């Protein structure tokens, strides 16, 4: 049932929501970023682990 | 141990790591001892082989090698169950390694009774893998100076009847490879037993392997005539088409006169793949045949064909150029001109290709007056994948044939086609103007084309202008900035006022790509002024496009 | 924010004319764009002097760049395109999937319009429905690409003096005026003027009569020639018919038929047919045949 | 793709291991 006291209401909280859910979004954003760097940095250790593996298979 | 951690990565759920294992059985030869290796991992490899089918094709890769790490011949036998157990398997290529391995590895008088044994075990299946023991322990037998002569030949002969159409089909093939390796007699006796299984042949899978295995003789094997008449009595259309099949390798060899005539015959759906062996049968005859036998059959054959069977009459035609100098050829060179005048495009397109073997032939600048009306009919006609192949192959043959030949008529259809409707015609038609550019100069271009062209860049129909504007797009490349800045550069700075907004951003697409040909001087006093004036119009493509201009190069 | 997705636009059109579909969420984002460009759009579309106008397409996707390829590539030729996309035919996703990319990417250079077989129902029974499913699994796609055809403007106008649309015109309708002044955000109903406009078609008895097709009416001569006069139109152009010539022209030049799918019933084997408006508002029907396969 | 590394070279040192013995 539409009221201006229910529109004003309804304007506050979603406006609320819209901002609380940006920052969520920041700061998953952020998270994600760092976790892949992470995780890409841990497969090119691998890769230079699977490297110096096989080296030592050579020289072994 | 070693025998256990083998079957534990061997026991890995992953794909990836037991293919790691197996890549990885030199590891564990080189771990345990080669006396070792043979008591130990012999028993192994052949007792506990189970898993993928491309991983067991793998195993039996790395063991292919492993004739070495196990002690050499004195312990061959060591190595034969194993295979046998590798060479009954459902699969056909993991079989084919199996028997691989076994030539690769066959002292050898231990391998001889593994030989037997694994033709017992071919006695077993009644299928292909018969055959394929077979001829493993033919190779493995030889390796013993073929003690299994008899052997061998009861083998192939069995395989030749043994109630397995797919052993039989391979012993009606390929008997000349499996009976490779037997005794010299008991090689004839088998080739004897192919000869009976030929002619028992009555699938038409099983006329294949007939026609395969009279071309093997007819290589290998009045004996040879006596051969030969009997596939050309087998010869004479499923059957037909399978013996078509090896007609070529008949003539490809006054051993192939009765070959030649009946590849002309049966050509006159077997006559298909008959002209398509008939291809390369004109070609060695042409490269073989003896002029006075030639005529004949030459002229036979021109009738016949004359009368895909285009595209082997052009095949042989261009083969036939290995004559010196026959107006025959002529004769027939101007009839497929005229017939690829008034019939299939493929007509023309294969006329055309071959005319650099006419050429080589006499010299097709005489024959030039000839070509060249089918050539503009071929320019002008109804469907324009037809004009789309003939502007394909217009500047093969105009760089081919010098350019005042051409620069008389020629551009006259050069410019037709710029102006024509098909769009696709239009781009062939600037890719081979660059092309003819590049091999004319821009002396004679810039007299002779660049003018008309940039005369069109003005007339109602905007396409009919874009395409001017492509046109300099695609000269720029190799015209040079000298003559771009003094005769393209104001026609395209005065293009950029069209009213239709496609014509405007195809002027920034253009300027962006022939900025790089230009000097930076000449950029920034003149294009930068007209880019800015482009981004301030209101098509928001043409902004868009004028933007992309500037951010490309300025 | 605005060159990215226009390059990720030009790499999916790239991507599309290899007969390489999209996947779902791709769609959805773009018949989100597809929307959201559409919905400025009057129900009468003007477009300005050059254009190429091209009619009944139904899938038929080798066709399309058949097409592209006699009258020029995407955004060099301006097109009109006069429904009927998807269905009988085997290609309609990649079909629509390309016209919509390309509606998307070059709004000013191309405009499509709403066809009989863009309402949910003629779709969910001629095959559009089944495609959707086969090539994803789904109805969602089918859900877009409906909830986007509710969106097609139903008519076009070029120059002020060519009518170019679907089907035919309607006795509910008089001038383009009220034409502009319906609610075509909505599914064809089943009798109304949208139900005619994308129904109907010319024919040979003269004023209204009964449709065959069982929607819409057969508008005879003297209805066309009364509706040009009366609208200032120099010629109505439809395309919702075979016309095995590849272009017909029904009621003493008023109004042209332009089918453009070819071999469309095999029985027939018909040619396809584009016109092109050039500079001047002078037509030139070119004349193409199914591509190699 | 860390799976993977970290099982293959579990198998490598395994192997090497066995090596050992
Ligand atoms: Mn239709």
């Amino acid at each position: 049932q539409y009221t201006i006291p229910g529109i004003l209401h309804y304007i506050q909280h979603e406006w609320a929501r819209f901002e609380m859910e940006r920052a969520h979004w920041e700061v998953e954003r952020a998270e994600l970023q760092a976790r892949i760097a992470f995780l890409q940095g841990e497969r090119k250790g691998q890769e230079n682990l699977k490297k110096d593996l096989v080296r030592r298979i050579k020289m072994l | 141990y070693p025998i256990a951690v083998l079957i534990d990565e061997l026991r890995n759920e992953d794909v990836q790591l037991r293919l790691n294992s197996i890549k990885k059985l030199s590891t564990i030869a080189l771990a345990l001892g080669v006396e070792r290796t043979r008591s130990e991992l012999l028993p192994f490899l052949t007792d506990t082989i189970y898993d993928e089918d491309e991983v067991l094709l793998a195993l039996a890769e790395q063991l292919g090698t492993f004739t070495t790490l196990v002690g050499g011949p004195e312990y061959v036998h060591c190595l034969l169950p194993p295979l046998e157990s590798l060479a009954t398997v459902e699969e056909t290529v993991v079989r084919d390694k199996a028997v691989e391995s076994l030539r690769a590895i066959s002292p050898s008088d231990l391998e001889a009774h593994f030989v037997p044994l694994v033709k017992r075990l071919a006695g077993g299946d009644w299928f292909t893998s018969r055959t394929s023991a077979c001829g493993l322990f033919s190779v493995c037998y030889p390796r013993v100076s073929s003690a299994v002569k008899a052997e061998l030949r009861q083998y192939f002969r069995n395989l030749c009847s043994d109630d397995t159409p797919m052993v039989r089909r391979a012993a009606a093939s390929k008997l000349g490879e499996f009976a490779k390796v037997l005794e010299l007699d008991n090689v004839k006796s088998e080739i004897i037993p192919m000869f009976s299984n030929l002619a028992s042949d009555e699938q038409d899978s099983v006329r294949l392997l007939a026609v395969e295995a009279c071309v093997n003789i007819a290589q290998l094997l009045d004996l040879e005539a006596l051969v030969m008449p009997t596939l050309r009595q087998a010869a004479e259309w499923r059957v037909r088409y399978m013996v078509a099949d090896k007609f070529t390798e008949l003539q490809k060899a006054i051993t192939k006169t009765d070959l030649v005539p009946a590849f002309q015959n049966l050509m006159k759906e077997v006559r298909a793949a008959a002209s398509h062996k008939v291809k390369e049968f004109c070609e060695n005859l042409s490269a073989d045949c003896r002029e006075n036998v030639i005529m004949s059959q030459i002229l036979p054959c021109i009738k016949e064909l004359v009368s895909v069977k285009s595209a082997l009459a052009s095949v042989i035609m261009g083969l036939s150029p290995i004559l010196g100098k026959d107006n025959t050829i002529e004769h027939l060179l101007p009839l497929f001109l005229a017939q690829l005048k008034d019939e299939c495009p493929e007509v023309r397109l294969n006329i055309i290709s071959n005319l650099d073997c006419v050429n080589e032939v006499i010299g097709i600048r005489q024959l030039s007056q000839s070509l060249l009306p089918a050539i503009v009919e071929l320019a002008e006609d109804a469907k324009w994948r037809v004009r789309l192949a003939i502007i394909e192959y217009m500047p093969l043959l105009a760089g081919q044939l010098g350019v005042e030949f051409f620069d008389e008529k020629l551009n006259s259809l050069c410019m037709a086609w710029l102006v024509d409707h098909v769009y696709a015609i239009r781009e062939a038609a600037t890719s081979n103007l660059k092309k003819l550019v590049e091999k004319f100069g821009k002396e004679w271009a810039h007299a002779t084309i660049i003018p008309k062209v940039l005369a069109m860049s003005g007339d109602p129909n905007y396409l009919h202008r874009m395409t001017t504007l492509f046109c300099i797009n695609v000269l720029s490349e190799v015209c040079g900035q000298d003559i771009t800045t003094k005769h393209m550069l104001p026609t395209v700075l005065r293009m950029a006022g069209d009213p239709v907004a496609n014509v405007r951003f195809n002027v920034a697409k253009s300027l962006q790509k022939i900025g790089p040909i230009l000097d930076n001087s000449t950029l920034q006093s003149e294009v930068k002024p007209i880019l800015e004036k482009l981004t301030q119009d209101q098509d928001v493509d043409v902004k868009y496009f004028a933007q992309e201009a500037l951010t490309v190069l300025s | 924010d605005e060159k990215v997705f226009t390059k990720e636009l030009d790499q999916w059109i790239e991507q599309l004319n290899e007969c390489k579909q999209l996947s779902e969420s791709q769609v959805k984002s773009l018949c989100e764009k597809a929307k959201e460009i559409l919905t400025k759009e009057s129900n009468v579309q003007e477009v300005r002097c050059p254009v190429t106008v091209c009619g009944d397409v139904h899938g038929q996707f080798h066709d399309l760049m058949e097409l592209f390829r006699i009258g020029g590539k995407s955004p060099d030729t301006n097109y009109l395109f006069m429904g009927d996309y998807v269905d009988r035919g085997y290609y309609s996703v990649e079909t629509v999937t390309l016209l919509v990319a390309l509606k998307v990417r070059y709004r000013e250079r191309i405009t499509i319009l709403r066809g009989n077989h863009e309402s949910r129902q003629i779709t969910q029974v001629y095959g559009f429905y089944d495609e959707c499913l086969r090539k994803y699994g789904n109805a969602n796609v089918w859900k877009y690409f409906t909830d986007l055809f509710d969106y097609l403007p139903l008519t076009a106008l070029v120059d002020g003096q060519i009518f170019c649309l679907h089907g035919g015109l309607s006795p509910s309708i008089d001038t383009l005026d009220h034409i502009r002044a319906l609610d075509r955000l909505q599914e064809v109903p089943h009798e109304g003027p949208m139900c005619d406009l994308l129904w109907s078609d010319p024919d040979d008895r003269g004023g209204w009569g009964i449709s065959p097709r069982g929607a819409g009416y057969t508008f005879g001569q003297d209805i066309s020639e009364t509706f040009n006069h009366a609208n200032g139109l120099t010629l109505v152009s439809r395309a919702h018919q075979l016309v095995m010539e590849g272009y017909n022209w029904c009621h003493d030049r008023n109004v042209v038929t332009i089918f453009s799918a070819p071999n469309y019933c095999y029985r027939c084997g018909n040619q396809a047919a584009i016109m092109e408006l050039d500079d001047t508002l002078k037509y030139s029907f070119l004349q193409f045949d199914p591509a190699p396969r | 793709e860390r799976k993977g590394q970290e099982n293959l070279k579990k198998d490598l040192v395994r192997r090497i291991k066995m090596l050992e013995y």
